[PDB]
């Protein structure tokens, strides 16, 4: 009964969880997901760390983020299922509750559940991504007590984007052959600062004005990216992040 | 018109025409000391921007965003008149935006609660309504007679300027149609809403459920217990971030406003993260300034002239 995994992956499993194989060794083999830690000195960490800080959104001032540990993610089968034909391959942010990462790592990203939309989803039942690290980071629901969260970096086959200025629950019907919806925001990383990591575009910051205005009212502050098929997504990195908040009271 | 600008430059707000006309009315009651002209009869004193008009400001650090700003005065509320100091009753102009004229005159008793009650749409109406109410308790013939005489001048003066004396006017019933939520103080939030309902969304808790959450925080028996009790507020603050990203700026304004109104110092920090941000996104930069300075300096004694 003794574990065979690296301590940093060991620490991750303890975080998302709770024989001749240790239970920590046992749960990972049941994720069916490679998670290989990267070195704090590595090119991949220096580049990904810079992505995280330069895309902390100006309106998300109640905290800052420190990157504790970085992991490389290769989900088996996801590489083959991947729409390699499609253009606009970007490395994009996805944040979620701690309680969701076993589900996310075991089964890949799923579309918005076919259950209760409530009123509906902002752009219908798809998978959501952001280009501002802190826009995605706010979806981890970290708190002063639970101040560790995860960010997912994924290659996203955007293909041809259906660009939208305002919200639309029926956005998926309007695709008519294009491959994803992009909600245009006042602010986003601009291509002048883009960089490449292992064959995927990295929308590096700082954010700038995008020149987008809704002539019919409110213009969203930041982009959102939505794909409606899990085969347009391929996880590549998983960030272990500590959220550093301000004075509570 | 020339003495208009000395008042408004100091406060960084425009004041309505009834503010200045009422000074001339009170000047007429007492040319020597116009502000206390209603003090003996009604227990009211003109203050706030009227202190500048009274020349009381030339004695003097002097911050007019706090001057006669009572403990529960949201940035919309600019005190102009004080009454009973036992209930700490006072009146103020209420503006939904620093770029608009006041929408009506409100009253609060800061020693009693945080609720702002509409009290006419001009300073003439607000005092007349108070006078009518004060006469019901008075049993002394000379005070009754004095108030009866003054009432005729206000009514005639209001008639002469074309000012309504109703507690709720037409613009007030029209503004109430634009109110996207009342908040704990009942005076309402007005935010821009475009053709897709963008600008406001409701809180995940009823007002009663929010008040209940706050009580468990303030009555927590240790800091370890308070931190745990904060979890529903922290949860709600993450949703406000989502609303902000999608231009529903009014949600964080309502949450921040309700926490300020509850009045506990345990909420000064979170309200300081919500309200400046909310006012800035709405292009109400001055109200963001007021609320920072008030949260940094929110006192129960507040005439910066002592
Ligand atoms: N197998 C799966 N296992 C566990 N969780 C899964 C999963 N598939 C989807 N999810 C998780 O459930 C949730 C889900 O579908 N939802 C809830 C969120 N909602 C809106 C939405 O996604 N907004 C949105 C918009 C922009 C960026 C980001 C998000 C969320 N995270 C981000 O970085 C859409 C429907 C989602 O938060 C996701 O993380």
């Amino acid at each position: 009964p003794e574990s065979q995994l690296d301590l940093r992956v060991q620490e991750l499993i303890k975080l998302i969880c709770n024989s001749p194989e240790h239970p920590l060794d046992q749960h990972y083999r049941n994720l069916h997901c490679a998670l290989r830690p990267l070195d704090h000195e590595s090119y991949e960490f220096k580049v990904i760390s810079q992505y995280l800080q330069s895309t902390h959104a100006p309106t998300h001032s109640d905290y800052t983020m420190t990157l504790l540990d970085l992991f490389e993610v290769e989900k088996d089968g996801e590489k083959e299922a991947f729409r390699e034909d499609l253009h606009n391959r970007m490395l994009l942010w996805h944040g979620s509750r701690m309680s969701n990462w076993v589900g996310i790592l075991s089964h890949g990203l799923r579309i918005a559940p076919p259950e209760a939309p409530i009123t509906g989803y902002m752009f219908g039942k798809g998978i959501y991504f952001a280009d501002m690290s802190s826009k995605s980071a706010n979806y981890c629901f970290a708190s002063r007590l639970k101040n560790t969260g995860l960010l997912l970096l994924s290659e996203v086959a955007l293909g041809q984007c259906n660009e939208l200025l305002e919200a639309n629950p029926k956005a998926e019907g309007l695709l008519q052959g294009k491959h994803s919806t992009k909600g245009l925001g006042k602010m986003a990383p601009s291509s002048a600062h883009f960089v490449t990591l292992n064959g995927s575009t990295v929308p590096l910051g700082p954010a700038s004005d995008t020149g987008i205005l809704n002539p019919d009212g409110y213009t969203l502050n930041y982009n959102e990216y939505i794909v409606y098929n899990p085969n347009q997504v391929r996880m590549r990195y998983l960030l272990k992040v500590q959220f550093n908040f301000l004075q509570l009271w | 018109h020339h003495l208009r600008k000395e008042v408004e430059n100091h406060y960084k707000l425009s004041l309505p025409e009834d503010f200045y006309h009422f000074w001339k009315f009170c000047e007429e009651l007492d040319p020597e000391k116009p502000s206390d002209s209603l003090s003996a009869s009604l227990g009211l004193q003109l203050v706030g921007p009227y202190d500048i008009l009274a020349g009381k400001h030339k004695t003097k650090g002097l911050n007019f965003n706090l001057h006669w700003r009572f403990y529960y005065d949201p940035p919309e509320f600019q005190t102009i008149i004080i009454g009973d100091n036992k209930t700490q009753y006072h009146m103020g102009y209420f503006r939904d935006s620093p770029d608009e004229f006041p929408v009506y005159v409100g009253i609060n008793e800061a020693k009693k609660n945080c609720i702002i009650v509409p009290n006419g749409d001009n300073v003439f109406a607000a005092v007349k309504l108070f006078l009518t109410k004060k006469l019901k308790e008075i049993t002394d013939k000379k005070k009754i007679n004095l108030l009866k005489n003054i009432d005729e001048k206000l009514t005639e003066a209001a008639r002469e300027l074309g000012y309504s004396l109703e507690q709720r006017t037409v613009k007030m019933k029209q503004r109430d149609k634009k109110v996207v939520t009342k908040t704990f103080h009942g005076a309402g939030l007005v935010v821009p809403v475009d053709k897709n309902d963008v600008g406001y969304r409701e809180l995940p808790e009823t007002d009663a459920d929010l008040k209940r959450i706050c009580k468990t925080i303030v009555e927590a028996a240790s800091d370890e217990e308070r931190l745990k009790a904060f979890a529903p507020i922290q949860e709600m603050m993450t949703f406000v971030q989502f609303a902000n990203d999608e231009c529903d700026y009014g949600m964080g304004l309502e949450l921040g406003m309700d926490l300020f109104c509850y009045g506990s110092h345990y909420f000064h920090k979170v309200a300081g993260q919500l309200l400046p941000l909310a006012y800035n996104l709405l292009k109400r930069n001055l109200f963001a300034e007021i609320i920072e300075e008030h949260l940094a300096n929110r006192s129960q004694e507040n005439i910066d002239q002592l």
